[PDB]
């Protein structure tokens, strides 16, 4: 399968592309995110929609919406990407370094992500579980145009690559691909087509 | 499977040495276990047959052999013994040895029929009725065995007569009231065609057919309707592979029952049964080998179509098997030729009755295309229905052109039903519908082409044939024709904008007194609603404008007026184009109000007061979405 | 690159690998590009590709594993066994549309149906592989014809797609506009199988006894396979062990 694997893993471009596209769609659709330590009647649900323009983030101190996102220009409708330095994830989050009343507990370490914008104010966020957290940071890295850091993302990429190479190889069944590609037959150096083109 | 535990079986097999016991053995055969019976079914049959030959004169023994054999075949018909039923027919064709069992058994059963009201022969005749097929396989085989054993049947008259007086026993038994023997009549109807193919070996098909016809006209015509439906159905099942000699003698009587079923208000048992009739008869008549019937197909048309069409006036309800009846007569359409249609479809009674007929058929068609009678999964059946309805309406198109067109001095207004029916049918299965799968376009075009294309060109040649009465018809059809032009198809639309020029030219002739203002007004209206809907596209309006503009160049100054009006149309269009694209692009508020005030202004330009108001209403709807009591008030 | 000829003995254009870009109309050509070649050259072939049935591509014959087979494998008897290989082409086009189905099935988080789709997909590709040849008995051929039609129209039912009838022999004969009423009741058969499946997914994929009852309504003789492993009993003598079925 060595030539087959060469052929397969050489034509990547579109697979990670589509996975990142899906991540982007996930951020655009968005859902109710969690604030910090939503305890004293604080909204553990509030939405953050990536723009239809993909230029603003519809994040705002919205209420406990079990449905999910409510569509409007949120309490903080703007989050341009031109200034998004990064997102601190895990212990790197300032909300994970808080030792005051907002001290995030030990059950939010993987729910730790705060978008770096303005270099001082971080969208100190908490996730409902690991997978959507990884997807959020994935899509944000897609806004940064970098790699996807969900384990399930690499799952999707490998399985799509395997299925795709599976769904191409049909015709060369009963035939082999030499590791060195079979010799290109010497074309007639004259471009002369005795019968017309097409 | 070979060992036997019963004195009775050994005695009956050994009946020849047990001759004093034959009468007693013929009744003790009943208590023999069937499992033991089919161990020596062959020998038991040979025993009984050689009995009722060796003392056929003693009709007591023939009767008891009859009774015992009938009881055995009834027992073998069991699922346990349905595997030895092939063994039983093996005996029939091979191991049978009775040279007069045909005479003897046809005789005994003629007695059973002529004496059916007897309640001791009632069960005997019944049990003979259930297996009539088996019993006269045996008997027709005994007849031919006699033929072989004697070269020629000197009983050649005798047995075929025994059959004929059995016909007459049928007729006299069932001429009696239904109460005594309703179940006997039912079994006769059921298993009588089970034996007609048996007797096809040794009887004339036509004489047999008419003997049954006599039996069936010995019917008092209000007894066991679906049952005789079954009877004829099993009849045409067999015995019709030889079609041209009984088809023409039974279809008389059978269209008799059909026209009785036309509307007797008692079809409620016979609805599905008659549809089944139609089914099997359309099969067999359409069965290529069963027999040529094209002229008899036309006979069927002339004697069954006004019939069944008034009957579907009756069965015009969607909930029942209306769809199955639809399948019936459209199968008829399929199996049939315009040589048959225009023969008398185009040549019915007085023009008023035929136009009433076409009113019926056309409203029915328009009511089937609406609230379609499929599950939407029947694109196959959809296409079938399309083709057959196409066939029917084509025939009605020729009758329209040759009997109600300029041909007729008046009543050019079935054409309303014609055109609108055709369009409403035409308004499904479009290019996006073709676009479901990638092969879907290909699948349809290969297997069906584009039905829409024929539909449209058919209607177009009809339109060109209308000639003057376009004016007398334009406002009625302004709406539908714009839609058919909307169809994503390039070619029908390309042919259809010139039809727009056609009727605006006609109203240009009418513009001597008036103008196409009603035409263009309705056109504009429907244009508004339709482009709101969102079928057409940009290249589409391009085609529209190119065509109509060009055609009006081919015409005069008022066609230049119609040109600038089509220009207004195109402006309108592209306004709706970019309008809707924003409507389904931004989904903000402000851009929506932007485009809507623009188009509103455009109505203001065109003074399309009503629709102008309408989009004013949409716009104020936007403003009290925005609570623009200010703007909403304005 | 001379000598090009319009011919139809080449339909199965076959690649070798992610093809060279040897011509302007050629790429790292897809492995399953059965290319309808409009022009016949000895060492090369250019015509309507599988991805693009509207564009040529000059493909080397050293890479063209040309097959004379057309769509139907019985015209030149390309069938490994008559009356079957229409199955292989329909299954190929089937998976063609399966491509769109699943590529959408990830867009919508419907992963249960999508995964049962995958496992049916693996089952069908392996059945497809075994029936690349005619090795299985024609009993298995018709059985797998039935099952492939079943799963195909099962996907259609799940997705509101077309209905293919003529249950056996390529699902064409009835959809070959032979009649109306036979076709009518055949599409009635189609809806009957529609209801059978759409009611039986929850009966077989979910329930376990109704499926056995439905099977046993078709079969009457049975054999209870009893596999004696080892006997534990303190007898001290020769033991006769009479094993039979009992009805208390």
């Amino acid at each position: 399968s060595r030539p087959i694997l060469e052929l397969k893993e050489k034509i990547q471009p579109e697979i990670l592309e589509l996975i990142k596209q899906q991540r982007l769609n996930r951020l655009v659709e968005g859902t109710c995110f969690r604030k910090l330590n939503a305890r004293r009647r604080q909204d553990k649900f509030w939405y953050c929609r990536l723009s239809p323009n993909h230029k603003v983030l519809h994040y705002g101190d919205l209420e406990e919406s079990p449905q999910g996102e409510v569509p409007h220009d949120s309490l903080q409708d703007k989050l341009p990407v031109a200034d998004i330095k990064a997102v601190v994830t895990g212990k790197d989050c300032p909300h994970m370094k808080e030792k005051g009343a907002l001290k995030q507990n030990k059950e939010v370490l993987e729910l730790a992500f705060s978008i770096l914008y303005d270099s001082n104010c971080q969208l100190n966020f908490i996730a409902p579980d690991k997978h959507e957290y990884c997807i959020w940071t994935d899509g944000l890295n897609a806004l940064l145009g970098k790699d996807m850091m969900s384990d399930l993302t690499r799952n999707d990429l490998d399985t799509l690559l395997s299925m795709e190479i599976k769904l191409r190889l049909l015709d060369l069944e009963n035939i082999q691909i030499p590791d060195a590609p079979p010799p290109i037959p010497k074309e007639p150096s004259n471009y002369d087509f005795v019968y017309d083109c097409n | 499977t070979k060992l036997t535990q019963n004195v009775d079986l050994l005695g009956l097999l050994n009946w020849r040495s047990n001759s004093q016991n034959i009468k007693h053995n013929l009744k003790k055969l009943m208590e023999v276990d069937g499992g033991e019976i089919v161990k020596f079914l062959q020998d038991t049959l040979d025993a009984l047959f050689n009995i009722m030959m060796e003392m056929s004169d003693s009709e007591t023994y023939d009767f008891l052999v009859f009774d015992a054999l009938v009881f055995i075949i009834s027992l073998i018909g069991d699922i346990k013994f349905q595997h030895f039923n092939p063994v039983l027919e093996t005996y029939i064709y091979k191991h049978f040895s009775a040279t007069l069992a045909y005479v003897k058994l046809s005789k005994v059963l003629n007695f059973y029929v002529a004496n059916a009201d007897d309640s001791s022969k009632t069960e005997l005749l019944f049990a003979a009725l259930k297996a009539l097929k088996y019993l006269f396989r045996f008997i027709i085989q005994s007849r031919v065995l006699y033929l072989r054993f004697y070269g020629q049947s000197k009983d050649g008259d005798e047995f075929n007569n025994s059959i004929r007086q059995l016909f007459l026993a049928f007729n006299m038994l069932m001429d009696r009231p239904l109460e005594e023997a309703v179940k006997i009549k039912g079994a006769a109807l059921k298993y009588l065609p089970s034996i007609i193919n048996d007797v096809k070996l040794v009887f004339d098909p036509v004489e047999l057919s008419v003997l049954f016809c006599k039996f069936i006209q010995s019917i008092p015509d209000n007894q066991l309707v679906r049952q005789k439906l079954n009877c004829m159905t099993k009849i045409v099942e067999s015995t019709l592979f030889r079609q041209s000699e009984c088809r023409e003698v039974l279809l008389p009587l059978l269209t008799d029952q059909l026209s009785g079923q036309l509307d007797d208000n008692s079809n409620k048992p016979d609805h599905e049964a008659s549809s089944q009739l139609l089914s099997n008869i359309l099969e067999v008549l359409d069965r290529k080998d069963v027999g040529a019937t094209a002229v008899h197909i036309q006979l069927i048309m002339e004697r069954l179509l006004r019939r069944i069409n008034r009957t579907v006036i009756g069965m015009n309800r969607q909930s029942p098997h209306i769809g199955s009846f639809v399948a019936c007569m459209i199968a008829l359409l399929q199996q049939m030729d315009d040589s048959h249609y225009s023969h008398y479809i185009s040549t019915f009674k007085t023009r008023q009755d035929i136009i009433d007929f076409l009113m019926e058929t056309f409203i029915m068609f328009k009511d089937l295309i609406g609230k379609n009678v499929y599950a939407k999964d029947w694109m196959v059946m959809n296409m079938t229905q399309n083709r057959v309805f196409l066939r029917a309406i084509n025939q009605f198109a020729e009758v329209l052109t040759r009997f109600f067109m300029d041909q007729a001095s008046f009543e050019l207004q079935l054409w309303n039903n014609y055109f609108h029916l055709a369009v409403a049918f035409l308004t499904h299965e479009s290019l996006q519908l073709e676009t479901f799968s990638q092969a879907k376009r290909n699948k349809i075009v290969k297997k069906y082409g584009d039905m829409r294309k024929e539909i449209g060109f058919r209607i177009r040649d009809m339109w060109y044939n209308l000639g003057p009465h376009k004016i007398k018809f334009i406002p009625s059809m302004v709406g539908p024709i714009l839609e058919v032009t909307l169809t994503p198809e390039v070619e029908l639309r390309k042919a259809t904008i010139p039809i727009f020029f056609d009727m605006m030219q006609c109203e240009f002739n009418f513009s001597g007194n008036g103008n196409f203002h009603m035409f263009e007004n309705e056109l504009i209206t429907k244009l508004d609603q339709e482009v709101e809907g969102g079928r057409g596209d940009e290249q589409y309006k391009v085609l529209l404008e190119k065509l109509l503009l060009e055609h009006c160049r081919k015409h005069k100054y008022l066609s230049s007026s119609g040109e600038v009006f089509a220009l207004l149309v195109s402006s309108l269009l592209e306004n709706l184009l970019d309008y809707r694209t924003i409507i389904m692009q931004d989904e903000s508020k402000e851009n929506r109000m932007s485009c809507t005030v623009n188009v509103l202004n455009f109505y203001k330009e065109k003074k399309r007061e009503d629709i102008y108001i309408r989009y004013l209403y949409k716009l104020r709807d936007l403003h009290r979405d925005c609570e623009n009591y200010t703007e909403a008030a304005y | 690159m001379a000598r090009w000829i319009p011919t139809k003995r080449q339909k199965y254009g076959v690649a070798i690998y992610n093809y060279n870009a040897s011509q302007d109309v050629e790429l790292s050509l897809q492995i399953g590009d059965t290319v309808h070649i409009l022009e016949m050259y000895e060492g090369w072939y250019r015509g309507y590709t599988l991805q693009n049935k509207s564009k040529k591509g000059i493909f080397p014959e050293t890479y063209i594993h040309l097959k004379e087979a057309t769509v139907e494998d019985l015209g030149q008897h390309e069938t490994v066994i008559p009356g079957e290989l229409p199955l292989v082409q329909e299954l190929t086009s089937t998976l063609r549309e399966w491509a769109v189905i699943w590529r959408k099935l990830y867009v919508n988080n419907k992963l249960t149906l999508f995964r049962q789709l995958q496992q049916m997909t693996y089952s069908l590709i392996e059945w497809r592989s075994q029936i690349l040849s005619g090795t299985l008995p024609k009993d298995e051929l018709a059985e797998l014809k039935k099952k492939v039609t079943a799963k195909i129209d099962h996907g259609n039912r799940m997705l509101g797609l077309d209905l293919v009838v003529r249950d056996d022999n390529g699902n064409i004969l009835d959809p070959d506009e032979t009649s109306t009423i036979a076709l009518f009741k055949a599409h009635e058969v189609a809806s009957k199988r529609i209801e059978e499946k759409i009611q039986e997914e929850k009966s077989i994929l979910q329930n376990l006894d109704l499926r056995g009852q439905s099977i046993f309504s078709t079969i009457h003789t049975y054999g209870l396979y009893v596999n004696f492993k080892n006997f534990v009993c303190n007898i001290g003598e020769d033991a006769e062990l009479f094993m039979a079925l009992y009805d208390p």
